[PDB]
């Protein structure tokens, strides 16, 4: 049983045809039957059939180059991704994440695992450059797949490939988990620009783990503690609830059960 | 401004011009193209990127024929039967909001040329 395949180009992209897109990675990370306080939750990873584990995003660009990204459907994150007959991963945090990692892209002839992981301090380290520092949109995506494939020939060295990295992970990973940023990407699809994510954009990034905790802990959506997020212009603004997030996340990490609900 | 347009000027009366709009860098042959005018802002016409569906306003209905050649990566206005109240400057745009063409040019049209004028008048 092969893992989901969804397939998008940037070659004549639209707002509707990432939109469509962004809808499918959602629809394939989660069923959505599992709802706290008006959002939904990904796959809880106990108990969680390794076919189950991971889907596949397809992406080509105009020059015909393609590239596969591998998504753990537990946290929507990019853990790995195939380039022709070439397959490369991060660093697995732990022993069974490494065991199920060896369930993707198994007819691969060259199979590698990153030394480093793919967290955003790493591969901005990598990168010699920050989020805030790495134009997102179309044109960056496109060169980032091309970027991607020729790592597999010797033709894109590590800082190019971890801010290629860095430009997928946030128009595909994070624009599932936002819809905050799904429209940031729109905006710079509609006027076919390329701009670096403001504050607010990278602040959510950031949060994600924290809010998905807050979130579900909540005593009727009234966070226990504040969390701090970021204006587009910078400045530092408090959360204490879930109801102003309820527009701008889509999707959180399984952190706990639901509290028990009475028949009554 | 990602689009070039060219070919406006002086025009008489029930004259024909042609306007072209051509993409130095922009793969405008994926996209649904349009041609807009001001003398307030208004569509004109609009072009499927295959070329198979096309819209006008209906002051322009019969007299104006949009067209593309995805191969020059160009689209073009061929207007006929020109009147006096053609008069205005003429603006190409893509959309890229839409996978197909929207009836009255639906969509948000954010890459577009400087636009040219076009004067209908026997004067000279
Ligand atoms: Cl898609
Ligand atoms: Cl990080
Ligand atoms: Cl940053
Ligand atoms: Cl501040
Ligand atoms: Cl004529």
């Amino acid at each position: 049983k092969q893992y989901p395949i969804i397939n998008f180009t940037t070659a004549g992209a639209t707002v509707q045809s990432y939109t469509n897109f962004i809808r499918a990675v959602r629809g394939r990370l989660t069923t959505g039957a599992d709802v706290r306080h008006e959002i939904p939750v990904l796959p809880n990873r106990v108990g969680l059939p390794i076919n189950q584990r991971f889907i596949l995003v397809e992406l080509s660009n105009h020059a015909e180059l393609s590239v596969t990204l591998a998504l753990d459907v537990t946290n929507a994150y990019v853990v790995g991704y195939r380039a022709g007959n070439s397959a490369y991963f991060f660093h697995p945090d732990n022993q069974e994440d490494a065991e199920a990692i060896t369930h993707l892209f198994t007819d691969v002839q060259n199979r590698y695992t990153f030394a480093f992981g793919g967290n955003y301090d790493r591969l901005e380290q990598l990168a010699g450059n920050l989020r805030e520092n790495i134009e997102l949109g179309n044109g960056p995506l496109e060169e980032a797949i091309s970027a991607l494939y020729y790592y597999s020939t010797g033709g894109t060295q590590l800082p190019t490939l971890a801010r290629s990295f860095i430009i997928c992970i946030q128009m595909i990973s994070e624009a599932a988990r936002f819809q905050y940023i799904e429209g940031e990407m729109r905006t710079r699809i509609r006027y076919n620009r390329r701009s670096a994510p403001d504050p607010s954009v990278i602040t959510l990034e950031n949060s994600w783990g924290r809010l998905s905790t807050a979130i579900q802990e909540s005593n009727q959506g009234a966070f226990a503690s504040p969390i701090q997020l970021q204006r587009r212009n910078g400045s530092k603004f408090s959360v204490y609830d879930v109801s102003i997030l309820i527009p701008i996340i889509a999707l959180m990490v399984y952190r706990c059960a639901p509290p028990p609900s009475s028949q009554f | 401004v990602q689009l070039a347009e060219t070919g406006g000027g002086l025009v008489e009366p029930g004259g024909s011009l042609r306007l072209s709009c051509a993409a130095p860098e922009f793969r405008l042959q994926y996209y649904t193209a349009g041609w807009f005018r001001q003398a307030e802002r208004e569509w004109v016409a609009c072009i499927s990127a295959g070329g198979g569906v096309t819209y006008y306003t209906g002051s322009v209905q019969g007299r104006f024929t949009i067209s593309r050649d995805n191969a020059k990566r160009t689209v073009y206005l061929q207007m006929d039967s020109l009147k006096p109240e053609d008069t205005a400057v003429y603006s190409c745009a893509a959309d890229l909001e839409y996978s197909q063409i929207m009836p009255s040019c639906r969509g948000s049209y954010g890459v577009r040329g400087q636009g040219t004028q076009v004067t209908v008048s026997s004067a000279h």
